[PDB]
C-alpha cells in the first residue's frame, strides 16, 4: 500500500480506498474456482 | 500420428483433441460450471 502511496487512514476514510483481488493456481496450472475458498479481509493494527 | 498419439504431454494428441471435450475451460477455465468451446450454431463456428 506504500508503494500504492494510499495511507491507511484512507482504509477507514468515507472514500473507497481500494479492494483485494485473490485467486488460487494450482500445481498442474488447472486454476481452481475461487468459490473452493473462503473470501479474504482487511485488518487494521493501531500503534502501541 | 502415431508419434502424435503416442505422445502424451501438452503436445498430445489426446489433448489437442480433448480441446473439443473434456476437461473444460470454457467460458473461463474458473467457473462453477464449466462447459465446452464447441460453439455450435453461433455466429463464429465455421472460425473456430
Ligand atoms: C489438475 O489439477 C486439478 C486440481 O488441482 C485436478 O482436478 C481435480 O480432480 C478432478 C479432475 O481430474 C476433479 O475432482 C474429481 O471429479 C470427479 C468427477 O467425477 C469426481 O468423481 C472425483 O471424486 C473428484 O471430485 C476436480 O477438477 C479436482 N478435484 C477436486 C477439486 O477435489 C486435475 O485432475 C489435475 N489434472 C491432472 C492431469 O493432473
Amino acid at each position: 500500500l506504500n508503494e500504492l502511496h494510499i495511507r491507511p487512514e484512507d482504509v477507514f476514510n468515507a472514500d473507497a480506498p481500494f479492494s483485494l483481488r485473490y485467486e488460487i493456481i494450482a500445481v498442474n496450472g488447472t486454476a481452481l474456482p475461487p468459490s473452493s475458498l473462503s473470501k479474504p479481509t482487511i485488518i487494521f493494527k493501531p500503534a502501541v | 500420428l502415431q508419434s502424435l498419439e503416442d505422445d502424451t504431454s501438452i503436445n498430445g494428441f489426446e489433448h489437442i483433441a480433448a480441446f473439443h471435450g473434456q476437461p473444460n475451460w470454457c467460458p473461463s477455465p474458473d467457473a462453477e460450471k464449466k462447459f465446452a468451446c464447441c460453439a455450435h450454431g453461433m455466429a463464429v463456428f465455421p472460425h473456430w
